[PDB]
RNA sequence: CUUUAAAUCCUUUAACGAGGAUCCAUUGGAGGGCAAGUCUGGUGCCAGCAGCCGCGGUAAUUCCAGCUCCAAUAGCGUAUAUUAAAGUUGCUGCAGUUAAAAAGCUCGUAGUUGGAUCU
């Protein structure tokens, strides 16, 4: 990203899987970038925001997309404890 | 008069996609190459690695066409590379320029030693492989140039590498599978995580989540 | 697998000096017998004796005859057959006249059409086919 | 046993490649831009650049601290910076990597002899330094290749025996103004 | 039979890294394993671990962040001088930039960088990138 | 098998003379031509880039 | 220009062959 | 003149010394590898070319020539030996199901290798 200077001299910035970390690539047509909508507390309703997780496409290949967008809807507070 | 068929064509011709690389940071499929041709068409320059004559065997002669191996890119952070066969030689690369302009992908630039100036050579060593032909770029300090064989040159150069040591193991002599095992190489070259990649994503708005409402009203 | 261990430098160098003659470029360049069975005797010219002209047949593919002269080599008396390379250059040599001769470019093999052929004629009474070729020189007499 | 020394060396590098279509280009258009007469005036220049590069990696790879570096950095940038290649506000180590050879095509003499005017062209300044019209300080120099320094350029004059600085009528005036 | 513990363990966590797993289970555990596996920590690249202690022999969790590329053992061990210490590092690291060599020196085991910092040579464990 | 025949169509092919043409330049001049001719002006291509001994 | 296509798609495994081939990009 | 033990050479000075500036650059090539002509004439699986693939049997981009063209250039071709290419000897760094290849099978000495642990 850096030089000497400072600058930053990359193209751009490509994101990282939510699950693994890894880099998912500008040829990964099989990551997904899924939002899921955040609720108002007392109402219910849809307040606007949204949590987005990144899944590579291997993980979704393995089937461990599922567990691992539960799992960051967890710790998110989205998903109850247990 | 470009018409777009899909969602992101009609983004970009639109102006609601400033760059190739909001397309590339969400790994959308460009199935259009006007996109190419819209963020990147003053600068682009094409080669035809190779036009290679293939053999079908039938009852009464043999059905000959013409795979098309064409080199794309502007010589700064993109390239691509397309294979068509057809059995008309003008009709095999005209179709070959438009899947290399399908498959263009950015290319991360790094520096050998010290940080002075612009990115020259590859961020680290990468490799890429193709039917037994594997191809290894490793960083060079600048000034350099290539040293590869002219089919890796030539797209390490359309790809804007200033130099880059290079070895090939394999059947190189299948230019195809050497081109591609190359480009394979150039591609890993985002896709690699360096420890200054290691800050957590900002995750941003998609440009189908973006400009729905105007994809919507158009 | 291969051995990886601190005390192994011997068997490793045993092994690479034993499998080392398994490799025919260097059992040829380090046994003898090519170098004395080569007609040359390990040199790049020799000199020889035309003892007669012998036309060799190309091989099936084409159909040609090759002109070449068999020598007697000055320095142990070997029959060789060398080529007389280009176009009316046959015609330059006469029998019982001094040939200098080189190989034919691939290091014992035949090359081309000619079979079993592996010199070249390369100067006919110390002037070279060269020369006679292009009018430069002509034969002593 | 003889007093004679046989140090020497070849100061040029054959190209791998014999007839690659782009490096033919490149070198003819040196050649012209230039004035060179051949191409191995071009491998001559390449060869030198290629050891001042190989040098300066092999100065990088060391330790910054270590005295060697400092010393031999200095000395080749000093250089570089004498002989007009490098500018002297860019007088780092990895600097040297940067150079190309249209800056020691510079600094040749003829180059410099059609750059301060003294030549039409750039095959005038060959053959004006080749036939002894043009001197260097006090030195009436000879060689083409002859590498001008900084504190040399601002002495590059006509001679003082040429006919174009000296006013001696050369072999071909004299003769006609008899006949006239 | 079972020799070089630390190639173990380092293939068990680059196995589990290729995996996507946030964990993995070393066992056995060693001095080595332990120092390796720190000098892994300080730069970033595994992030916590934990020893369970079994009377015979230690087994580590480690927490895997996705940050490893290639953890490899270098054997047998090799003495490294600081001169070599450059040929090593071009052999195995993928750029200048970043990687480390681990090596076991007098002063400890730490990387190449701080064998040079140290002014020591010592014996190649292994690398990390 | 025979040899009869040795120097058939080089003594047969009816003997041409060269003709007389000024002399080529050479060393630096001839680079200089070469040079000139290759990249100085855009006369002898067409956008086709054809070939330096092109007979068509 | 297209004479090469051209007349490479006559004979593609004739004489003229290679040579077509090259000169169309090499 | 200078040089040097006499000398020669280089350097220096003067005289003569350049318009086909005839004071005339060559050596290999022009199908691909590999840069440069499917131009013309001759030959017609002949003569030959061709490291390799191949060209030649009456329209030869490949022989023999003329012309033109390009490669290096006061040099260039050839043979042999050798190095890189060769990750085709592989320590780095190769292979061993079917392409060449794991011993028919165990035991076994030397050899090689050898679990945790002590501030």
């Amino acid at each position: 990203m850096q030089n000497d200077a400072g600058e930053f001299v990359d193209l751009y910035v490509p994101r990282k899987c939510s699950a693994s970390n890894r880099i998912i690539g500008a040829k990964d047509h099989a990551s997904i970038q899924m939002n899921v909508a955040e609720v108002d507390k007392v109402t219910g309703r849809f307040n606007g925001q949204f949590k987005t997780y990144a899944i590579c496409g291997a993980i979704r290949r393995m089937g461990e997309s599922d567990d691992s967008i539960l799992r960051l809807a967890k710790a998110d507070g989205i998903v109850s404890k247990n | 008069e470009w018409m777009p068929v899909t969602k992101l064509g009609r983004l970009v011709k639109d102006m609601k996609i400033k760059s190739l690389e909001e397309i590339y940071l969400f790994s959308l499929p460009i199935k259009e190459s006007e996109i190419i041709d819209f963020f990147l068409g003053a600068s682009l320059k094409d080669e035809v690695l190779k036009i290679m004559p293939v053999q079908k065997q039938t009852r009464a002669g043999q059905r000959t066409r013409f795979k098309a191996f064409v080199a794309i890119g502007d010589y700064n952070g993109h390239v691509g590379l397309g294979v068509k066969c057809s059995k008309e030689v003008a009709t095999a690369i005209r179709g070959a320029i438009i899947l290399a302009k399908l498959s263009i992908v950015p290319v991360r630039r790094g520096y050998w030693g010290n940080k002075i100036g612009k990115p020259h050579t590859v961020p680290c060593k990468v490799t890429g492989r193709c039917g037994s032909v594997l191809v290894r770029l490793i960083p060079a300090p600048r000034g350099t140039g290539i040293v590869s064989a002219p089919v890796p040159k030539k797209l390490l150069m359309m790809a804007g590498i200033d130099d880059c040591y290079t070895s090939a193991r394999g059947c190189t002599a299948t230019l195809g599978n050497f081109a591609k095992a190359t480009f394979d190489a150039i591609s890993k070259t985002y896709s690699y995580l360096t420890p200054d990649l290691w800050k957590e994503t900002v995750f941003t708005k998609s440009p189908y989540q973006e400009f729905t409402d105007h994809l919507v009203k158009t | 697998g291969k051995c990886r261990g601190l005390r192994t430098a011997r068997k490793l160098r045993s092994h690479r000096r034993d499998q080392k003659w398994h490799d025919k470029q260097y059992k040829k360049a380090h046994l003898g017998t090519a170098l004395k069975a080569n007609p040359f005797g390990g040199a790049s010219h020799a000199k020889g004796i035309v003892l007669e002209k012998v036309g060799v047949e190309a091989k099936q593919p084409n159909s040609a005859i090759r002109k070449c002269v068999r020598v007697q080599l000055i320095k142990n008396g070997k029959k060789i057959t060398a080529f007389v390379p280009n176009d009316g250059c046959l015609n330059f040599i006469e029998e019982n006249d001094e040939v200098l001769v080189a190989g034919f470019g691939r290091k014992g093999h035949a090359v081309g059409d000619i079979p079993g052929v592996r010199f070249k004629v390369v100067k006919v009474a110390n002037v070279s086919l060269l020369a006679l070729y292009k009018g430069k020189k002509e034969r002593p007499r | 046993p003889v007093a004679r020394s046989w140090v020497c060396r070849k100061t040029y590098v054959t190209p791998r490649r014999p007839f690659e279509k782009s490096r033919l280009d490149q070198e003819l258009k040196l050649i012209g831009e230039y004035g060179l007469r051949n191409k191995r005036e071009v491998w001559r220049v390449k060869f030198t650049l290629a050891k001042i590069r190989k040098a300066a990696r092999e100065l990088l790879t060391l330790d910054e601290k270590d005295p060697r570096r400092l010393f031999e950095g200095n000395a080749l940038l000093r250089r570089l910076v004498r002989i007009g290649v490098l500018d002297e506000g860019k007088m780092k180590l990895d600097y040297i990597l940067g150079l190309k050879i249209e800056d020691f095509l510079e600094r040749r003499l003829q180059t410099q002899v059609f750059k301060l005017g003294l030549a039409k062209s750039i095959h005038h300044a060959r053959v004006l330094i080749r036939q002894r019209h043009i001197r260097v300080r006090k030195q009436v120099v000879n060689i083409p290749s002859f590498i001008v320094r900084l504190d040399s350029q601002k002495h590059i004059d006509f001679s003082l025996r040429s006919p174009y600085g000296g006013g001696r009528p050369g072999r071909v005036k004299r003769k006609n103004a008899k006949k006239g | 039979v079972r020799m070089n513990v630390l190639a173990d363990a380092l293939k068990s966590i680059n196995n589990a890294e290729k995996r996507g797993k946030r964990q993995v289970l070393i066992r056995p555990c060693s001095k080595v394993i332990v120092r390796f596996l720190t000098v892994m920590m300080k730069h970033g690249y595994i992030g916590e671990f934990e020893i369970i202690d079994d009377h015979r022999a230690g087994k580590i969790v480690v927490n895997l962040t996705g940050r490893l590329n290639k953890c490899g053992v270098i054997s047998p061990r090799f003495d490294v001088q600081l001169k070599d210490l450059e040929k090593w590092q071009n052999n195995l690291l993928p750029s200048r930039q970043f990687g480390f060599i681990v090596l076991t020196t007098s002063a400890g085991i730490m990387d190449h960088e701080e064998a040079r910092r140290k002014h020591t040579g010592g014996k190649i464990l292994g690398f990390f990138f | 098998g025979s040899l009869a025949r040795a120097g058939k169509v080089r003594g047969q092919t009816p003997k041409v003379a060269k003709q007389e043409k000024k002399k080529k330049k050479t060393g630096r001049a001839k680079r200089r031509m070469q040079y000139n001719r290759r990249f100085v002006n855009v006369v002898p291509t067409f956008g086709k880039k054809k070939g330096p001994n092109a007979n068509s | 220009f297209s004479e090469w296509i051209d007349d490479l798609e006559a004979d593609p495994k004739g004489k003229f062959a290679q040579n077509l081939l090259k000169k169309l990009t090499g």
